[PDB]
RNA sequence: GGCUAAUCCCCCAUGUGGACCCGCCCCUUGGGGUGUGUCCAAAGGGCUUUGCCCGCUUCCGGAUGGGCCCGCGUCCCAUCAGCUAGUUGGUGGGGUAAUGGCCCACCAAGGCGACGACGGGUAGCCGGUCUGAGAGGAUGGCCGGCCACAGGGGCACUGAGACACGGGCCCCACUCCUACGGGAGGCAGCAGUUAGGAAUCUUCCGCAAUGGGCGCAAGCCUGACGGAGCGACGCCGCUUGGAGGAAGAAGCCCUUCGGGGUGUAAACUCCUGAACCCGGGACGAAACCCCCGACGAGGGGACUGACGGUACCGGGGUAAUAGCGCCGGCCAACUCCGUGCCAGCAGCCGCGGUAAUACGGAGGGCGCGAGCGUUACCCGGAUUCACUGGGCGUAAAGGGCGUGUAGGCGGCCUGGGGCGUCCCAUGUGAAAGACCACGGCUCAACCGUGGGGGAGCGUGGGAUACGCUCAGGCUAGACG
RNA sequence: AUGCGCGCUAGGUCUCUGGGUCUCCUGGGGGCCGAAGCUAACGCGUUAAGCGCGCCGCCUGGGGAGUACGGCCGCAAGGC
């Protein structure tokens, strides 16, 4: 099965690509509880079809790029951008923390 | 520590650092005595400790105990070092194996013989 | 090529075989594909060839080439009988 | 708002029979009728009754302890004489089937939540399910 | 080298008879006949109240001297017994009842132990018609411990036979005297010996 | 510079077929079919010579071994907080078996980071192993799997495969030969040497076995390997005797001078017979090959040992090594004498300043025993990093206080989804190991055969209490 | 020398500030004794140091040492 997973478009910025941010959760190993991590993936939209905002399915493919081995499989829930403005307060977040 | 919190930051594995640089974590190292000497023992006792400073193979200068009544070590005797400190003594970290090298064993002992070195005696 | 031979699963002296399906390249003694059977020379049990001629005759089909000894006790096995 | 409801249900219930009062009222949820159930049905505590203070739902608990005692100290044996959460939020418990405790040598039980419904661990046992362990009592 | 030297010392020590050298063990000579007492200078004295370690320990001994084996035999056989199914005190007495030596004390071949492991480690015993040398060999259930065919005329075996002739031997094993043969039946229970030890002792002194 | 053969190189043909552009069809990333057009095949040799063999060529499958890509897991320091220019994507192209900024040109302005980027330190990874009740900690020698390297650094060539340990080129360091122009090396293969170190083996035997390369075979090669040697390094087996033998010798020790102790221990009696000598003497080895049959199936025949005259069996046969630690408490084992804060002990507590079970010897005793101790190191105890399984008024420990960002956490009822959760099936979880059982070396160690178990992840199916999500209600929280 | 929030677990008494048919009752603060319970003790106890949940901060023998080095603040002193 190549592996297909859900994100949210929270990168515009690309030619014929955009950055989906991908949560996944599990048990901790030790400390047992369930945590929340997250990866984005580039993937691959030819047709500039897929905007910010956008919910999307995403799928192991032939490799496009370097960094891009994902393209997008098809859009399910369109315009959350909860979660792309909650990203981009992560980013915000990063000016801090520094000298 | 909330859970959350060892989630976060984890709980913090200690370690130990080692009682004697042998370095190498080697048993023993050799080494050329450079002055053999007596010392006197820390506040509760009294005596003349025996005593050697060693230059060891392992790049390091370190003083060791001669342990056992008599001892033939002397400037320039190459020894070997076991490691085992002496309590009542002041930086002494390590002992010096007795049998091993320039270092003779302890003469007429007839009771722990191993420790100290010597050969078991005949008998008539 | 893939080969059926055997492979020394004894002790010093006392070796005992497995049969085995294995790429020729292995080294004797590692990582194969099959074991078809086992093989005991020093016959100090009953059974001291196993075979297991269903697999032996699938291997023969794709092309795997017994050795000699193999060969051997595989046919002792009868796995190349007509009749 | 109670963090986690249903410890609060337990330790109302903890504190209540160490002082031995004969009842309880805990504000009232589905799940924990069903624990209530539960403890019921085990003898844990005498039952309960769906009940109403000031407008709001609640869940009455009555409650059983031993005889009365001799000696100084005629203070009877409590019938729970100890009764935990497993599962809290922001640490959830579940474990499988084979992964279910025996409680207490078998003298207690635990309580968990499966597809199946809530169930004691032998219960669980034997509809062989696992799933998210609530508490246990004994 | 499992120990060898002056004897009727340890009965001495561990307090108790036990049989290590076979007759006279039997006599009013054991020395447990008025010297009961421990060996040394110090034998006589008033002695203290033992530790749980002493206690443990001495009571380890005494089944360890009273089968006359090594230390790490012993601690072999234990462990192996504790990793067995069935109770760990019981299980290690029947492995210990199961050595060949033991199988041919017990079947009254040989006077004391050390003599039959003497005869085993000489090949005057067989183990179903074969020759056994080894005194650790485990006798299983079933089996046929005889005397040697070509030692049978042996003057130290047809004395410690025509002894046994009459005798009885243990409800764990069969005797053929006619035949200096005998079978091992069934393991033994610790009911089965009358050891003057409690077993739970020795597994509690392992298990510290 | 000259000659010459081929299964060496080339040219024309045959085109089963295949490759490439283009069109259509099916399928869906470059999979399959089809049509026109262009392009592409070969190699001989042996015979029991009219046929059979060993080969060659094109194509389609198979098998086996690989390449590349992805999810997830994978040490320490934040006193490393920002990193990024082929860097991030796009188009076209180069390159390859193949995707890819792998490389280039042109375009765009991206990509990554407190979910720890960048930097520094350390390190082959694993099956497993050690320890632990477990959870966990520690580890990765030997064996098996993977990777990486072959004096250091680069590079390509040949080839199915290499960027190749006993192949090639160059730079560098080193050794050696030199007629000073210039050459030759590369044990992290087996042995062995030397240096370093507390320390790690024979310049052995053999190709008989199993395995590998080439050969139609016969065979040839094989320090892979099968064996032997040295080391108590480990593990297991076994010996240094067995039975009798005094109210209990000498010696020695203690002594209240009566005696107590070493002790059945010795002496001695009888018996057995490690060592050792003689005779027999293996298994591992049946194939390849030859013969009939058909070079098949099948049947028959022959050769072939390093270990080694070894193991083993039979006969004969001698009473035949014991040592090391310890005896103040933790900890099992006490007395005398010597010493007099000395000499010395010592893991901690602490012993020694004239009555020392703590130093040193002796007698005695305790513990292990061909070992016994010591040193180093790991886990243990240590619930002393606390998931299991700790805490913070005064013992170490509440931030000086707030605001709120990320993040963690979320009252009552209903319905959908079924992601967490749970269940069934299935696939995988190699072998070895661990476990159980039977079995093979006289036992064991060691070994074989069988069986069981199992986390995790893949797929299909199912459950819906709880957690989430979506939808819709409520008012006990919150705000107004 | 006692982080914040919430829920739960006898009472007695004194007080500050509301409401109520105003011996008294019912909220919200401040004190003292004290049930259960906790605690090494002293003590805490509806103003928990009790029973529970959520989240943050912190601890891991003493001395060396709030030191050295590094970084960041600050005009400095000095702070983290
Ligand atoms: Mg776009
Ligand atoms: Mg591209
Ligand atoms: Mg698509
Ligand atoms: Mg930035
Ligand atoms: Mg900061
Ligand atoms: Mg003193
Ligand atoms: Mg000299
Ligand atoms: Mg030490
Ligand atoms: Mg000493
Ligand atoms: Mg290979
Ligand atoms: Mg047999
Ligand atoms: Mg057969
Ligand atoms: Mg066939
Ligand atoms: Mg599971
Ligand atoms: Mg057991
Ligand atoms: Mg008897
Ligand atoms: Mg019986
Ligand atoms: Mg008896
Ligand atoms: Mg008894
Ligand atoms: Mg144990
Ligand atoms: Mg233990
Ligand atoms: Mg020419
Ligand atoms: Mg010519
Ligand atoms: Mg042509
Ligand atoms: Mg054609
Ligand atoms: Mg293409
Ligand atoms: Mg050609
Ligand atoms: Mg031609
Ligand atoms: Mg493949
Ligand atoms: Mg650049
Ligand atoms: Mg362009
Ligand atoms: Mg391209
Ligand atoms: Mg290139
Ligand atoms: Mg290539
Ligand atoms: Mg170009
Ligand atoms: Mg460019
Ligand atoms: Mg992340
Ligand atoms: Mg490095
Ligand atoms: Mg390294
Ligand atoms: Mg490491
Ligand atoms: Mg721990
Ligand atoms: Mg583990
Ligand atoms: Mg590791
Ligand atoms: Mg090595
Ligand atoms: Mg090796
Ligand atoms: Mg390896
Ligand atoms: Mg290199
Ligand atoms: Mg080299
Ligand atoms: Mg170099
Ligand atoms: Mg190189
Ligand atoms: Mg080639
Ligand atoms: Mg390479
Ligand atoms: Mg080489
Ligand atoms: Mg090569
Ligand atoms: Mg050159
Ligand atoms: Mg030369
Ligand atoms: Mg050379
Ligand atoms: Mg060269
Ligand atoms: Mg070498
Ligand atoms: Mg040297
Ligand atoms: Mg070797
Ligand atoms: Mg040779
Ligand atoms: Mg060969
Ligand atoms: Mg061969
Ligand atoms: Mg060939
Ligand atoms: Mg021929
Ligand atoms: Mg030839
Ligand atoms: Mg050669
Ligand atoms: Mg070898
Ligand atoms: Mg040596
Ligand atoms: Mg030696
Ligand atoms: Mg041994
Ligand atoms: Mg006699
Ligand atoms: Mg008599
Ligand atoms: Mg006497
Ligand atoms: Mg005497
Ligand atoms: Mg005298
Ligand atoms: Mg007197
Ligand atoms: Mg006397
Ligand atoms: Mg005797
Ligand atoms: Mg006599
Ligand atoms: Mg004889
Ligand atoms: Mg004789
Ligand atoms: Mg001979
Ligand atoms: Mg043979
Ligand atoms: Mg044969
Ligand atoms: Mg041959
Ligand atoms: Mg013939
Ligand atoms: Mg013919
Ligand atoms: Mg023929
Ligand atoms: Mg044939
Ligand atoms: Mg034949
Ligand atoms: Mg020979
Ligand atoms: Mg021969
Ligand atoms: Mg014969
Ligand atoms: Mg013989
Ligand atoms: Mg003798
Ligand atoms: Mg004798
Ligand atoms: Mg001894
Ligand atoms: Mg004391
Ligand atoms: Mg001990
Ligand atoms: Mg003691
Ligand atoms: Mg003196
Ligand atoms: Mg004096
Ligand atoms: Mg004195
Ligand atoms: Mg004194
Ligand atoms: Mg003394
Ligand atoms: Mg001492
Ligand atoms: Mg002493
Ligand atoms: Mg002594
Ligand atoms: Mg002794
Ligand atoms: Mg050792
Ligand atoms: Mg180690
Ligand atoms: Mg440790
Ligand atoms: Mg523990
Ligand atoms: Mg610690
Ligand atoms: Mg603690
Ligand atoms: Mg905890
Ligand atoms: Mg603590
Ligand atoms: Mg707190
Ligand atoms: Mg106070
Ligand atoms: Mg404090
Ligand atoms: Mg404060
Ligand atoms: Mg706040
Ligand atoms: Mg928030
Ligand atoms: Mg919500
Ligand atoms: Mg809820
Ligand atoms: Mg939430
Ligand atoms: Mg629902
Ligand atoms: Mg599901
Ligand atoms: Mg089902
Ligand atoms: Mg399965
Ligand atoms: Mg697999
Ligand atoms: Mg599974
Ligand atoms: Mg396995
Ligand atoms: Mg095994
Ligand atoms: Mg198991
Ligand atoms: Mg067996
Ligand atoms: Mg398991
Ligand atoms: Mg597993
Ligand atoms: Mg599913
Ligand atoms: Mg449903
Ligand atoms: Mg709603
Ligand atoms: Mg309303
Ligand atoms: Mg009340
Ligand atoms: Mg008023
Ligand atoms: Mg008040
Ligand atoms: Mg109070
Ligand atoms: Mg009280
Ligand atoms: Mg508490
Ligand atoms: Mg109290
Ligand atoms: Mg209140
Ligand atoms: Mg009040
Ligand atoms: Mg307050
Ligand atoms: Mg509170
Ligand atoms: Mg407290
Ligand atoms: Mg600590
Ligand atoms: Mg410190
Ligand atoms: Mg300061
Ligand atoms: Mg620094
Ligand atoms: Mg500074
Ligand atoms: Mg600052
Ligand atoms: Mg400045
Ligand atoms: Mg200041
Ligand atoms: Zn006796």
């Amino acid at each position: 099965p190549k592996k297909v997973l859900t994100g949210v478009v929270v990168s515009d910025k690309m030619q014929k690509t955009v950055t989906v941010l991908v949560e996944r959760q599990f048990p901790h190993p030790l400390y047992g509880k369930v945590i929340k991590r997250s990866k984005k993936y580039l993937a691959h939209d030819p047709e500039e079809k897929y905007k910010l905002g956008d919910v999307v399915e995403i799928i192991e493919s032939r490799p496009i790029s370097k960094r891009k081995r994902f393209r997008v499989l098809r859009l399910v829930e369109s315009g959350r951008m909860d979660l792309v403005e909650k990203y981009l307060i992560r980013r915000q977040n990063y000016e801090s923390l520094s000298k | 520590p909330t859970i959350n919190q060892l989630v976060r930051k984890g709980r913090e594995k200690v370690r130990k650092k080692s009682k004697v640089p042998a370095l190498k974590g080697a048993p023993f190292r050799r080494g050329v005595c450079t002055v053999v000497r007596t010392v006197t023992p820390k506040k509760p006792n009294s005596a003349l400790r025996k005593v050697a400073k060693v230059r060891l193979t392992s790049g390091y200068e370190v003083t060791a105990y001669i342990p056992g009544e008599g001892h033939n070590l002397q400037e320039h005797s190459v020894v070997l070092i076991r490691g085992g400190r002496v309590k009542d003594l002041w930086g002494v970290r390590y002992h010096i194996v007795r049998g091993v090298y320039d270092a003779a064993g302890v003469k007429d002992r007839k009771k722990s013989r191993s420790k100290y070195g010597t050969k078991k005696p005949k008998e008539a | 090529m893939v080969k059926i031979r055997l492979a020394r699963f004894g002790s010093k002296h006392n070796p005992h075989y497995r049969i085995v399906v294995t790429d020729a390249r292995r080294k004797r003694d590692g990582k194969y594909i099959e074991k078809i059977g086992y093989y005991d020379p020093r016959k100090t049990t009953p059974d001291w060839l196993k075979v297991d001629v269903e697999r032996a005759r699938y291997w023969l089909s794709v092309g795997a080439q017994p050795t000699d000894t193999a060969r051997r006790l595989l046919r002792q096995a009868g796995v190349f009988r007509q009749e | 708002m109670l963090t986690d409801p249903i410890a609060d249900m337990l330790t109302r219930i903890r504190n209540a029979t160490r002082v031995y009062k004969e009842s309880t009222d805990v504000p009232a949820s589905r799940f924990k009728e069903e624990i209530l159930r539960i403890l019921a049905r085990e003898g844990f505590i005498k039952g309960y009754e769906r009940v109403d203070v000031d407008g709001k739902p609640y869940l009455r608990v009555y409650l059983k302890y031993g005889p009365r005692r001799q000696g100084p100290d005629p203070r009877p044996e409590q019938v729970i004489h100890h009764i935990r959460r497993i599962s809290k939020p922001g640490r959830r418990v579940y474990v499988g089937v084979k992964e279910i405790p025996r409680v207490r040598r078998g003298l207690g039980i635990a309580i968990l939540s499966t597809s199946k419904g809530v169930l004691t661990d032998r219960e669980a046992r034997k509809l062989g399910v696992g799933g998210e362990l609530i508490c246990e009592v004994w | 080298g499992r120990y060898i030297g002056p004897v009727c010392r340890l009965c001495r020590r561990e307090g108790v008879k036990l049989y290590l050298k076979g007759e006279r063990c039997y006599s009013p000579k054991c020395a447990m006949e008025r010297r009961p007492y421990p060996p040394g200078q110090h034998g006589q004295k008033r002695a203290r109240r033992p530790s749980d370690y002493a206690v443990r320990l001495r009571e380890k001994q005494k089944l360890r001297r009273i089968y006359g084996i090594s230390e790490r035999q012993f601690r072999n056989l234990f462990e192996e017994a504790s990793k067995k199914k069935g109770v760990t005190g019981s299980v290690f007495l029947g492995l210990l009842e199961s050595r060949l030596d033991n199988v041919v004390y017990r079947l009254g071949f040989a006077v004391s132990r050390r003599q039959a492991r003497q005869l085993v480690r000489h090949g005057h015993i067989t183990v179903n018609g074969r020759r056994v040398d080894l005194p650790s060999y485990r006798v299983r259930p079933g089996d046929e411990i005889a005397v040697a065919e070509k030692s049978r005329n042996l003057e130290l075996i047809r004395q410690n036979l025509e002894a046994m002739k009459g005798r009885k031997v243990g409800p764990w094993l069969s005797l053929d005297v006619e035949g200096m043969k005998g079978k091992f039946l069934r393991l033994p229970d610790r009911e089965d010996l009358a050891l003057p030890v409690n077993e739970q002792l020795v597994i509690e002194f392992y298990s510290r």
